[PDB]
RNA sequence: CCCUGGUGGUUAAAGAAAAGAGGAAACACCUGUUAUCAUUCCGAACACAGAAGUUAAGCUCUUAUUCGCUGAUGGUACUGCGAGUUCGCGGGAGAGUAGGUUAUUGCCAGGG
RNA sequence: GGGUAGUUUGACUGGGGCGGUCGCCUCCUAAAGAGUAACGGAGGUGCGCAAAGGUUACCUUAGAGUGGUUGGAAAUCACUCUGUAAGUGUAAAGGCAUAAGGUAGCUUAACUGUAAGACUGACAAGUCGAACAGAUACGAAAGUAGGUCUUAGUGAUCUGGCGGUGGCAAGUGGAAGCGCCGUCACUUAACGAAUAAAAGGUACUCCGGGGAUAACAGGCUUAUCCUUCCCAAGAGUUCACAUC
RNA sequence: CGAAAUGGAUUUAAGUUCAGCCUUAUUUUAGUUUAAUAGAGGUAGAGCACUAAUUGAGCUAGGGCCUGUCAAAGGGUACCAAACUCAGUUAAACUCCGAAUGCUAUUAAAUGAUGAAUAGGAGUGAGACUAUGGGCGAUAAGGUUCAUAGUCGAGAGGGAAAC
C-alpha cells in the first residue's frame, strides 16, 4: 500500500526527486519545498507519476 | 519543600542544556550571562579558557541608579555597550541562563544589538 | 526432530580504534559503538551512529566523571 | 563459480573508433632542438626532419619545452598556451 | 633447547641472543634484561663477571 | 581580605532526612494581573509591574553518622610462569572488618 | 502432439535418503582488543511513519503508602516515600536526566555540487566524517538540520520502459538509434543470483573413484544390557541381615 | 631459502579463485621481545543493588475453612500466602564491584636482515595429537567442532620394554 512517487519541479517540470509514499492513508497531492537544482533555487514540487 | 526544590531542578536542568548548547566562550568571543533577582538584574561577560569575568553590569550600581525595567535594562545594555567597547570585544554568545528569551531580555539583548555588538 | 534454531548475525567489530595516549590527526576514528558507552569531551565529535571521532590532531585521552567514561583530544 | 569481476561491474560506453580525428603530437621543446630561423613547420619538413610519420597529415602542436626561434607554421591545430608562446616569441600561425 | 618451548619464550631468549645450547652472552643487568632473566630462568645459568 | 550573590575548574555522596543558630547587605519567600507573554484548564510555573512583611521555607553555618557513600592492613578466591607439584616465583581481589566522609578552589560585583 | 528427439530436476547433512535449513539483525556460547565453529541455546525481520521528520520552546514517569460518587487490588485526581525499575512505531542489546521521554508553535535539510581524513575489509562492497559553495527551514543569535536514538526492513550485471539534456549521426543535411543525467520493472527467498524458459525411476543398469562415506566383522567408549557390591526401612509370630 | 591443511566466495563440499603463508630480484628501514609510564574490559572470581531462581524464622495483606456465621456489619487463624525484616544460597544469555594475563601507545636498552613496498613464479584451501580454556555427547569415546602453544606433518638421534 505504498508507492514510489515522484516530485516534479513546477516550474520547469524535471522530475528532481523521487520518494515513497503510502497510499490509502491521504490520497492528497502532496506538495514539498524542494531544491530544484536547475534554477539554483528551492521551489514547489508536486507529486506525479514514475511510469 | 519539594515544589520549590523540583522547581530549583528544573531551572538547573534548563540552564545546563543551554550550555552545553550554545557551547563555551573565548576571548576573541566570549559568552554574556544574565541573573535575575525579585530586586535587580545582572550580567556578565565570560572567558571560559579561564574562567574570568571581562566584564559586568547590574542595576545595584548606585552611579547608574536605573530601575528593573524595560526602559532602564534598555539604558543598562547601552552602557555595557560602551564599557565592552573600550575593551575592544564585538562577538558575544548569548547566554540565556534558564529565562526564556521574551521582555526583559529581549530588551537587553536588542539594546546590546543597536550599539555594534555582534551577539 | 530438527533444531529449531541456528542463527547468527555478522560480527560487527566495535570497541576502541585508538587506544588512550596515541597521536591521532583530525578525522579519526576512536572508538565504533551503538550507543554512548563513551561520551564526547573536548575536540571530538559523535556521529549519527554514536561514532567518536577527533576533531583535530592530538593525543586521545579518557576521563571518567560520576561514573560515565568521557573521551577526548588533548 | 562466483560471478566473475568482467561480470560484476558495469559497461560505460562506445569507444567512438572509426569517427576519431587522429593525428600527431609535436612540441614546442622538440621543435627548438629540431629547427631555426625563418623556415616553414609544417608536415613535409616535420616528415624529413623525422618528427613525424607520414602515415598521418593532420599535426598538432603542444607546449613542452620552451622555443626560442622565429618560424613559420603551417599547421592543423593549436594549443591556446602554445599559439600564445609562439605569438609572444614573434612566429607566424597558419591553420591549415 | 629451544625447541618445544612457548613461543613467547623463543622470542624471549632470541632477544637476550641466545640460539644454542652452549651460548655465552655478557649482558649488563638493568630492568630490561632483569624482566627477560625472570621470563626465561629457567633455561639459563648466570655467572657474574668480576 | 571576608559575608552574600553570580560564574569556572578540580569528580571521593560535592547525597538526602532530623535538630539548632541568622536575614545588615545580598538572596529567597512574599503583592497585584492591567500593559507584552505562557498554560492541551490554572499569575502554580513562567511573564510583567513593586518593596508592606518575614526566617517559616529555599539558602548558609553548626550537629549525633541516624540513612547512604567511600574504604584499610592482612587473609582467601583467582591468575602468569616454572625439570621444587597441592608445591617454587610474580601479581592480587570482591566481600567482610578497624575506619573515614555533610568538599575544595580560580576570579567578577555590592560592603564591611 | 512422450509418436519422437535433445536436456534439467541443487547443496549442507556426524553415510545417504526423509525431515529441516539457506538473506539480514539482537544476545549468549566467545576464554575481559578485535576476530573465532556447530544440525549450539534463545528472538525478530523482506516494514511503518508527510510525522512517528527537521528546528525552537516548555515539561517528566512506573511502583509502594494515604485520602476521594460510580471506582472494586487496579480507571481519574491530590500528597508522602522511591529517583528511571516508566517510556523510547517495530525484535533484542547497547544507550537515553542536558533526557534520544512528553507537549506545543513554525516548517520541509526526507536538499544540490562536493569533500580533508578513516574504520571494517580477499575482492567487489559497506559505514563515519570536520569542513567548502549554492539554496533554504527554524531560532533574536550563536548554531542545528544531507530523514527516522543507534544497530535488520533487502538484490549485482545484462536487457527493456519513462523523463530531461543534445554528445555520437557510416557522402552531406534530417531522422532512427545510442551515450550521458534522473529513474522504474526479478520470492533471481538456492537471496555474490550458471538459462528468458525444466519433474521422476533404474532391483536390467553401466563407467570413472573413494574406507574422504553406509551395511557384516576389527578397534574405542559403555548410554543400554548383564553380573556384583555398599546403606537397611521392613516383611519374615517377636527376630534389619535364615531368606527376601 | 623454505610452506599450507586458515579466512572469504562459489550448482561450492574430492574442484577452482582471492587473501594469508613461501621463494627470487630491486628499493626501503623498524618487526619482535621486555622495563617504565599512560589506556579501554566484564572473563575467572565475587556478589544480590537490577532482572530471575530459592531455604529456615519474624511479620502480614488477601483467599479458604471453622466459630454467636441467612449472601449485612463480626472473630479464632492448624493453613493456601503477596509485600516487608533477619540469616543463609543459584544463574553463559542477572552484575552494585572486579582481577591476573592479553591487547594498544610512547621512551630507553637489547637482539642483527626477523619488517614493509614493487615486480616475477608457485604450492596449499582434507589436518592430526598433546598441554590448557570450551561447546555438543553421557563433566563416555583415538568422537565432533572452536581458542593459545608445541610436536608430527616436513625431523634424524637418546629415553618412555615394542610404540
Amino acid at each position: 500500500a505504498v508507492e514510489l512517487i515522484s516530485l516534479i519541479c513546477e516550474e520547469t517540470g524535471i522530475r528532481n526527486y523521487t520518494t515513497t509514499k503510502n497510499r490509502r492513508n491521504k490520497q492528497e497531492k502532496l506538495e514539498l519545498m524542494k531544491y530544484c537544482p536547475k534554477l539554483r533555487k528551492h521551489t514547489l514540487h508536486k507529486e506525479g507519476k514514475i511510469k | 519543600m519539594k515544589k520549590i526544590k523540583e522547581a530549583e531542578q528544573r531551572k538547573l536542568r534548563r540552564k545546563k542544556r543551554i550550555k552545553d548548547k550554545i557551547g563555551r566562550g573565548v576571548a576573541s568571543r566570549p559568552r554574556i550571562t544574565v541573573f535575575k533577582s525579585n530586586r535587580y538584574f545582572y550580567a556578565q561577560v565570560i572567558d571560559d579558557s579561564k574562567g574570568h569575568t571581562i566584564a559586568s553590569i547590574s542595576t545595584i550600581e548606585k552611579s547608574l541608579n536605573l530601575g528593573k525595567n524595560i526602559d532602564d535594562v534598555k539604558k543598562l545594555g547601552e552602557v555595557l555597550a560602551k564599557r565592552l567597547k573600550e575593551k575592544n570585544i564585538n562577538n558575544l554568545i548569548f547566554d540565556r541562563n534558564g529565562y526564556k528569551y521574551h521582555g526583559l531580555i529581549a530588551s537587553f539583548a536588542t539594546s546590546l544589538r543597536e550599539f555594534g555588538i555582534n551577539i | 526432530g530438527s533444531s529449531k534454531n541456528g542463527r547468527d548475525s555478522i560480527s560487527k567489530r566495535l570497541g576502541v580504534k585508538r587506544s588512550g595516549g596515541q597521536f591521532v590527526k583530525a578525522g579519526e576514528i576512536i572508538v565504533r559503538q551503538r550507543g554512548t558507552k563513551f561520551h564526547k569531551g573536548k575536540n571530538v565529535g559523535l556521529g549519527r551512529d554514536y561514532t567518536i571521532f577527533a576533531l583535530s590532531s592530538g593525543k586521545v585521552e579518557f576521563k571518567t566523571l560520576k561514573g560515565r567514561k568521557y573521551v577526548s583530544i588533548v | 563459480g562466483q560471478t566473475p569481476l568482467y561480470r560484476r561491474l558495469p559497461r560505460k560506453g562506445f569507444s567512438n573508433s572509426d569517427y576519431k580525428l587522429e593525428y600527431a603530437i609535436v612540441n614546442l621543446g622538440d621543435i627548438d632542438k629540431k629547427f631555426k630561423d625563418g623556415q616553414v613547420v609544417n608536415y613535409d619538413t616535420l616528415l624529413e626532419n623525422k618528427l613525424i610519420k607520414k602515415k598521418n597529415k593532420k599535426i598538432k602542436i603542444l607546449s613542452n619545452g620552451k622555443l626560442t626561434k622565429k618560424v613559420s607554421f603551417e599547421v592543423s591545430k593549436i594549443s591556446k598556451s602554445a599559439e600564445s608562446l609562439v605569438i609572444k616569441i614573434g612566429c607566424t600561425i597558419q591553420l591549415v | 633447547s629451544l625447541i618445544g618451548k612457548l613461543n613467547k619464550k623463543v622470542k624471549v631468549l632470541k632477544a637476550l641472543g641466545l640460539n644454542k645450547i652452549g651460548d655465552k652472552k655478557v649482558h649488563f643487568l638493568n630492568e630490561s634484561i632483569k624482566g627477560m632473566l625472570n621470563e626465561t630462568i629457567n633455561m639459563i645459568l648466570l655467572s657474574e663477571v668480576m
